[PDB]
């Protein structure tokens, strides 16, 4: 009880300061605790920075969370933290299984059907049941309807085991931090060869965040998942891949038949969220027992999913 | 405090007791309590105490006016 | 921050007005304080005609609010920031499922006046809350009375070409997620519908003044039945009916952008609420 | 009758001390079995003491 | 006139403790009073397995000897304290009226008690987990009725 | 948290230059940074609106799209001091510019290029080598006919076009001035424009001729009136095809998307929804929509 009081004594707001107007020696006191505030509150000292640890409740907001219940064997336990998941929809009103694919599980979603391919099938060896997970991949690519059903749900911040029936939690919107109070960063982890710097392809004002969007992209050997790092805005990045997406204006033109809808639209582009763009993202290697893949590591993310829009 | 709820809830304080757990406000009415006296009709009545009415039977009093 | 608004009923609510307030007490509502122009109910009136686009656009322009508490005389009601969430619940009885989807559309109700409304007798407004629904259905119902509107009129002029019942058939049910829903299909829709055949049928010309702006690459993808136009239109005429075009085009784009967009995290389909921030 | 006593028994609000004790055992007494004259010569040779 | 209204309440409590109960029989409990910082746990068992020699010409087990490992399991246990800000300002001031020394002791009545419904949730959370932990690792009794 | 942005001056601003900007006081001015202490090199738009180059707006919407905005609120020797924009506090913007647009009806506000004119938004300083622009704040429905205005005077420059010129508003009309040449960026804008309408015109329904010529011949609304009872010959030609439901909805739905992203296309420059202006005190209660 004296470890819990002195936990929570210290975890506490500080109290409003008052201006009796009424009484008369009362209001300088008041005014003289009022100085002493501003001036410990402001000078270079360590009063100033012990002040900003009390929050005093607009700047800082507990973010949402995402309690998925998913398959062990659509899963794997030797992934990192901060892997964007990418929640499918499912067809059954009444189903209780959210079927959710990190970025590997989900490039062998890609591939199975035509590096990064090596560390995906030494993480994800038998594909056929997660071909079994989906209802439908060639169909639902073929008529290009897969971008909607695949909505995306955030990064993992905590993993609690379970050899069947997996339970996940991910921040759906909100700034992305762990939910264990002895307190972590969770670092937002993307595979570097689908990620793209765009002023890399674009080869001058300078932002207040430089945000990450991923696009699932309707290639015409399978699909293909490519997250993209922009400091501009939504609408800007949507004309600014239409400048990248030079070769696909091409095959939509030569595939001359305009009563087939189905090449008539390439990917769509969601927004994940908002990382700081004075801090850059950072490399990094993720290893497993054997393998060791380049991971772009981003920190300090504010997480919030928009919708999939149409190049 | 201003009541006797001692035996009511028992004499622990960290079991039971007694919490103040609502102020509320009500607003009694003030009434003008008036009197014979106070009020200005009583300049038309000379008034007196009888104080046993029943000590006069007659309906009737004598008017002895002298011109 | 402090975000509870009040609003100034003028005659008490009665016992049925309170169980029907209590009734949708989940949803939301625009705003205009004012118990009269509170929300959507001063287009639905019987003042104006039903016209959908300057609906949609007082439904763009003022803020929305959820509703907290309902009470004899007051309504609390929290307005709505782009800041932080609020916890709101599908109460409309056009039920459409909001299972794991990641958008809310806030659209005027266009399956009736009465499926969406509480009518107070005793005071002076007849309240109704818009349609708040997933965004598929959201543009399939506007596919699915837009495309009904214009194979209703045409069979109204002439129903020759087309029919009414195989026009019911397709256009009279929406399929999301395996939930098989009904439209109530019937004035309403008609400005916007007219709004749309003007736009295709001056697409054309509009097509082949940007393409002469700029040669036989983009005269190549249209068909030989969407090439022709012959090269005699006066210069007033031409300029007034591409101004007018592109003006119901930008109209129509921002219209077919579903307005105020909701967010959500966590559908609870046990309590029917879901954690709904601003996007 | 315990699985009376143990039926009847479970939280109950404004609790003090350890009123109504008996003298021989000193220990308290937890309830009251109300009975008929019949029912108490019948549980007096039943239970017997 | 403002009255002030009293109200009565009940912690119906019982104070469970985890070594007033027989359950920590089963348990070797100690305070590591930083197990939010460890990561992982670990116990080595080398067990030196002996042998019995033969007459018989049989190929011998040369001192076989078995070191196993233990992992710890690892499980928070969390509960969610509220508190009223209106009951929590004024315990930072000082009562001087009867009005206040009235409604400060009743905000101290109410910390206190949700104070000693935390700690008594977290005991009881202990037991639970402590139980469960138990439970996890308790084969049947038609199993271990023959493969013991 | 500080949200305030101390651009200081190099030289010392003049005491006319101090009139001119504390005329302005309220008003919208992006940034080129968002940090505490800025130079004035930098502040504004004029590093992409300058001089000696073409007025291209274009380039400037997506600059405004980028880059953050900031309100000046106090002004002073050697120093202006700026106030950031970011999303959940409600800020005060006053209407301090040239061509005024009443916010009677408390629309939503948008941000513009000086599309009326550098000169009266030029504001310009003589202690330091720079020209501070102004953005326009003005109200969506007028932003569009703005942004189609410039946009079809690059292909109306071919072929009455004063009324493209001018702005059109309930009490008066504003002259804006249009270039000769859009641009690079408004030429890949209007080729974007050119390339969608080309792809999407095989792409249009078939049902809706029907209607405009049973509605043409039947019963003229008000709506009805740009086409001077006439019918072209397009029209006929693919209404010599059967209607069916099928094509017709997977057209509707590709269609539906087309027109999301021309939404996409057509919405550049920020929007600020309002709530709660004050006509009396002129200014508006606003955040970052």
């Amino acid at each position: 009880r004296r470890r819990l009081q002195r936990r929570i004594a210290g975890l506490l707001p500080p109290p409003a300061r008052r201006l009796n107007i009424s009484r008369g020696s009362e209001f300088t006191r008041d005014v003289r605790g009022l100085v002493e505030e501003h001036a410990q509150a402001s000078s270079l000292s360590a009063a100033a920075v012990w002040r900003a640890g009390l929050l005093a409740p607009s700047g800082w907001r507990p973010p949402v969370f995402g309690d998925f219940l998913i398959h062990a064997s659509s899963f794997n336990n030797a992934e990192a933290t901060g892997t964007p998941l990418f929640q499918f929809k499912q067809s059954d009103p009444f189903s209780g299984v959210d079927a959710v694919f990190t970025p590997l599980s989900l490039f062998i979603l890609m591939n199975h059907g035509r590096g990064l391919t090596r560390m995906a099938n030494l993480l994800y060896d038998s594909p056929a049941t997660l071909a079994d997970l989906v209802p439908d991949f060639g169909r639902l690519v073929a008529d290009r309807r897969f971008h909607n059903f695949i909505t995306p749900v955030g990064p993992l911040v905590e993993n609690i085991k379970s050899t069947y029936l997996n339970k996940i939690t991910t921040v759906v919107h909100g700034p992305v931090v762990s939910k264990a109070i002895p307190r972590s960063t969770v670092k937002v982890t993307v595979p570097q060869e689908a990620f793209v710097d765009l002023d890399a392809w674009l080869s001058q004002p300078c932002p207040a965040d430089a945000r990450l969007y991923v696009a699932l992209t309707y290639e015409e050997a399978g699909p293909r998942f490519t997250f993209f790092q922009s400091s501009r805005g939504h609408c800007q990045i949507m004309n600014i891949l239409r400048i990248y997406y030079s070769p696909s204006i091409m095959h939509r033109y030569a595939v001359v038949q305009p009563l087939h809808i189905e090449e008539l639209t390439f990917g769509a582009v969601a927004c994940l969220g908002t990382f700081s763009a004075t801090d850059g993202w950072r490399r990094s290697a993720f290893n497993y027992r054997g393998s060791s893949l380049p991971v772009v590591e981003i920190d300090s993310f504010y997480s919030n999913v928009s919708d999939w829009e149409v190049i | 405090l201003f009541h006797s709820f001692d035996l009511l809830v028992g004499k622990d304080a960290r079991e039971a007791g007694i919490k103040f757990e609502v102020l509320l406000g009500v607003y009694t009415n003030a009434i003008q309590y008036v009197r014979f006296l106070e009020t200005a009709l009583a300049v038309s009545c000379v008034n007196t105490e009888f104080k046993d009415l029943s000590r006069m039977t007659d309906g009737k009093i004598q008017f002895r006016i002298s011109v | 921050m402090d975000l509870k608004v009040v609003v100034s009923l003028s005659s008490r609510l009665y016992t049925d007005e309170i169980a029907k307030m209590q009734q949708r007490i989940g949803c939301i509502l625009p705003l205009a304080q004012n118990v009269q122009g509170l929300g959507l109910g001063q287009v639905y009136s019987l003042e104006t005609v039903p016209d959908y686009v300057s609906m949609y656009n007082y439904l763009s322009d003022c803020t929305l609010a959820v509703l907290d508490e309902v009470s004899v005389d007051s309504l609390i009601l929290t307005k709505i920031v782009p800041g932080q969430t609020y916890a709101i619940k599908n109460k409309y009885q056009p039920f459409f499922q909001w299972h794991g989807t990641g958008s809310l559309s806030v659209m005027p109700p266009v399956f009736g006046r009465e499926h969406a409304t509480v009518k107070l007798e005793s005071n002076d407004v007849d309240i109704v809350f818009p349609m708040v629904l997933p965004t598929p259905i959201a543009e399939e119902v506007l596919q699915k009375i837009l495309l009904f509107n214009v194979y209703s009129r045409v069979v109204m002029q002439a129903p020759g070409n087309a029919d009414m019942l195989d026009v019911h058939m397709h256009l009279g049910s929406v399929s999301y997620l395996g939930h098989h829903y009904e439209l109530a299909l019937p004035a309403l829709l008609d400005n916007l519908s007219l709004y749309f055949c003007i736009m295709v049928t001056l697409l054309p010309r509009a097509s082949m003044r940007l393409v002469r702006g700029l040669n036989l690459f983009q005269e190549m993808v249209p068909d030989e039945i969407a090439r022709i136009d012959l090269d005699d239109l006066s210069v007033a005429d031409d300029l007034s009916r591409m101004r007018v075009m592109m003006t119901y085009l930008q109209s129509l784009a921002s219209l077919f952008n579903l307005g105020p967009r909701l967010a959500t995290a966590a559908y609870s389909q046990e309590t029917l609420t879901a954690t709904c921030w601003l996007r | 009758l315990s699985e009376m006593v143990a039926a009847v028994s479970g939280e109950s609000v404004l609790k003090g001390v350890s009123t109504y004790t008996t003298a021989k055992g000193g220990e308290p007494v937890g309830g009251v079995f109300i009975v008929t004259d019949n029912v108490l010569r019948q549980l007096l040779t039943f239970l017997g003491e | 006139k403002f009255e002030v209204l009293l109200g009565v309440y009940t912690n119906a409590i019982q104070y469970v403790r985890f070594l007033e109960t027989a359950l920590a029989v089963s348990c070797v409990n100690t305070e590591f009073k930083d197990l939010s910082r460890m990561t992982d746990g670990k116990i080595q068992f080398r067990i030196s397995v002996p042998t019995i020699a033969h007459g018989d010409g049989r190929r011998p087990s040369k001192q076989r000897t078995f070191i196993v490992v233990k992992n710890c399991h690892k499980h928070h246990i969390s509960t969610e304290m509220e508190l009223s800000m209106l009951d929590l300002e004024i315990l930072h001031s000082i009562p001087e009226t009867p009005v206040e020394y009235a409604e400060y002791v009743g905000a101290v009545k109410t910390v206190a008690s949700a104070l000693q419904f935390g700690v008594d949730a977290l005991e009881r959370g202990l037991i639970n987990t402590v139980l469960s932990v138990k439970l996890r690792h308790a084969p049947p009794m038609f199993i271990l009725q023959t493969l013991a």
